[PDB]
């Protein structure tokens, strides 16, 4: 019901159904808001299993996308108002929870925790780090292969000629841990990431440039129960 | 001189350009000019004997002389600021003022050879930038002063170089660490060169003045690396 009110409150035009594959990559499919009804929540929507890597094979393609109404959150990037709803992948009819669905697996693990009675909740506080570049090029064919990385912060650009001049204040190799701007070129961006993360339900504890030259950065978020944290990741 | 001339000109004729600079590149070998020496009288090799590695006690005094006046010899055998970019705490750096028939940490190697007719010493720290004449002369005069004053060498170093060791901080004899230091040594320790009226004070002072002017260019001109290290200070 909270979902049906969020649809009106934000004048939502679409609902973006999300899930994760075995490799860990978030996937999605979109339906007009008007396709969201009572049925939707109790029986979900049907989709082809055989399309995702490592899932159903030749014979048993069809499976169920079960919206988890607790996950509803507005997408801050899409042009038209759209609501994101994370889904679990259930076996049809049985509506059990696909053996290969990583979210189902994580839920099963939280269940088993409570079952053994060892504890009733698990707490995860992961600290993912990442890189921000300007140009990334790569390829591989019979005659060779390559990868080229480029960023305005890369130490290697200390010698690069730039259109409007090289302003040269860059983090040297392993020298990214905290020089204030302009050496650190990502303050504004790290904060937008923070604000947006919070608009999406995450709670931010800190943000800072990391060690590596060429844009290594980190946004630290507050822990949460295991499955909700993986969602947060 | 002829050697250099041939090298320079054959290179030119082949479309190349040769240099005898001691360290044109950081990160790879520099160019040295090891000097093998020995003395003789009426056809006999005054350096062969029953002492260490087949040496005469005369050879040892000679070595002692070279070691005593090493820093001053440096001003002639390593007459460029660049020379000291080769003579740096490295593994194979011929900077330890000692002798040995094996330890190639020692700036004085004793070639192990069969025929006593070929017994000699190898002073390793000289570089090709050195004035033939003045470098060789300074080496001799130091050797002679080592003899005239029976300057004993001490015992041969057969342990290791500059790094580990690092036990007793390994502060044993070493060659000059900069051109200025070498020039200053030459200034103070000039007696052994003036012996026999070979080198006059005027000559020595003039030489020092020529090199100080060179040393100044390098000391006064900002170095590219200084930008890497301090532009963002």
């Amino acid at each position: 019901e909270h979902v049906l009110t969020m649809l009106n409150e934000h004048e939502v035009k679409f609902v973006d159904l999300r899930f994760t594959d075995t490799k860990g990559k978030e996937q999605h499919v979109t339906i007009p808001a008007h396709q969201v009804n009572a049925e939707f929540f109790e029986e979900g929507k049907m989709f082809d299993g055989s399309s995702i890597g490592g899932w159903k094979g030749i014979n048993e393609s069809d499976m169920v996308l079960m919206p988890d109404a607790s996950t509803a959150v507005i997408d801050p990037f899409f042009a038209d108002s759209t609501l994101i709803i994370r889904c679990d992948i259930l076996e049809p009819g049985t509506l059990q929870g696909y053996d290969r669905d990583p979210r189902s697996i994580a839920k099963r693990a939280e269940d088993y925790l409570r079952a053994t009675g060892i504890a009733d909740t698990v707490l995860f506080g992961p600290e993912p780090e990442f890189f921000l570049f300007d140009d990334i090029r790569f390829g591989a064919s019979i005659s060779g292969s390559h990868v080229a990385i480029d960023d305005i912060e890369g130490a290697w650009n200390s010698s690069t000629k730039y259109e409007g001049g090289n302003k040269g204040h860059r983090p040297g190799v392993k020298g990214g841990y905290f020089p204030v701007p302009p050496v650190d070129s990502a303050q504004d961006i790290r904060s937008e990431m923070c604000l947006v993360m919070e608009q999406m339900g995450l709670v931010v504890e800190a943000h800072h440039h990391e060690v590596a030259t060429a844009g290594q950065n980190e946004v630290a978020t507050r822990f949460n129960t295991m499955t909700k944290k993986a969602d947060e990741i | 001189q002829i050697y250099k001339y041939v090298v320079h000109n054959v290179a030119h004729r082949f479309g190349k350009t040769a240099t005898f600079m001691p360290k044109p590149m950081f990160g790879d070998n520099g160019s040295g000019m090891h000097c093998h020496m020995s003395l003789a009288k009426n056809g006999t090799n005054l350096f062969s004997g029953d002492k260490y590695a087949g040496l005469s006690e005369q050879a040892l005094y000679y070595i002692g002389g070279v070691i005593k006046h090493a820093k001053a010899i440096n001003a002639l055998a390593n007459p460029t600021t660049n020379s000291y970019k080769r003579l740096v705490p490295g593994y194979e750096a011929p900077v330890m003022l000692a002798y040995s028939a094996r330890n190639r940490s020692a700036s004085i190697r004793i070639p192990v050879v069969a025929s006593p007719k070929a017994r000699r010493i190898e002073v390793r720290f000289p570089d090709p930038a050195a004035n033939p004449y003045l470098c060789f002369a300074a080496l001799l005069m130091a050797g002679l002063d080592g003899i005239k004053n029976k300057i004993h060498p001490g015992e041969p170093m057969d342990k290791n170089l500059y790094d580990l060791p690092p036990e007793e901080a390994k502060e044993i004899p070493q060659v000059a660490g900069s051109l200025e230091e070498a020039l200053n040594a030459l200034d103070l320790d000039r007696e052994f060169l003036k012996a026999g009226g070979v080198f006059t004070d005027e000559a020595i002072d003039a030489y020092i003045a020529l090199r100080r002017e060179e040393d100044d260019r390098v000391r006064m001109t900002p170095h590219p690396v200084e930008f890497e290290l301090y532009y963002s200070v």
